[PDB]
């Protein structure tokens, strides 16, 4: 919800965009965050 | 006549309903002085030289 | 207890606050004499009630 | 909200209750504090950006798909 507080500057929430890469592309399951390398 | 001004700085915030707030900004007021100088015959020269030298 | 004819005036004395920040004093002579001033007083009612914010 | 030195401790995320019953007719609402603009030695006042009440987690739906 901190996005909701971030949009506290709005003029009043629909969106349409592509993504800037994050850590989703999977090759090793992580039941907990051990972070990862980057190659 | 000689003119002197003792200046404070005191911000006052007044709400929509007239409720007021008070804040003196200067602990000790800053002081200023003024006077009309009328000089001539080597006194004008003294004033001019001294004031030009001082400046600020 | 006094008679009606025992008074000068019943002038108001409301809550007042000096208006201008810097005071102009006209010294027509040294401190021994004329030093008139032109204060301005703003009369109102002080309203804010201070219950200081708890757990500072 | 334009505020005098009444909320100088108030920090973003705090909670406070505002009331303007005789001009705007709003009934003593509780608000969450957001952005705050602390003032300088002049000008006195602090601007408080504030947002209606937020909430925590709780249970409404029973959405456990429970695949086969």
């Amino acid at each position: 919800m901190w996005w909701a507080l971030a949009m506290l500057v709005a003029s009043v929430e629909v969106w349409t965009a592509d993504w800037q890469v994050l850590g989703f592309g999977n090759f090793r399951t992580k039941a907990v965050k051990a972070k990862q390398a980057k190659k | 006549g000689v003119t002197e001004r003792i200046e404070w700085q005191t911000d006052v915030m007044i709400s929509e309903s007239g409720a007021e707030q008070r804040r003196p900004i200067r602990l000790h007021p800053r002081r200023s002085f003024e006077a009309t100088f009328l000089r001539w015959e080597e006194n004008r020269t003294l004033l001019d030289t001294t004031i030009a030298g001082v400046g600020q | 207890a006094t008679s009606r004819n025992d008074v000068r005036r019943i002038g108001y004395i409301p809550v007042a606050r000096l208006d201008v920040d810097g005071i102009e004093i006209k010294r027509l002579t040294d401190s021994a004499g004329v030093s008139q001033v032109s204060l301005t007083f703003k009369f109102f009612d002080d309203r804010r009630i201070a219950t200081p914010l708890p757990l500072s | 909200v334009i505020c005098d030195r009444r909320a100088w401790n108030v920090q973003p995320g705090d909670v406070l209750k505002v009331r303007d019953p005789k001009q705007r007719g709003l009934t003593e609402v509780v608000i969450r504090v957001g952005t705050v603009e602390d003032g300088t030695l002049p000008d006195g006042k602090i601007k408080v950006v504030a947002l209606q009440d937020q909430f925590a987690f709780q249970l409404n739906t029973f959405n456990q798909v429970e695949p086969p």
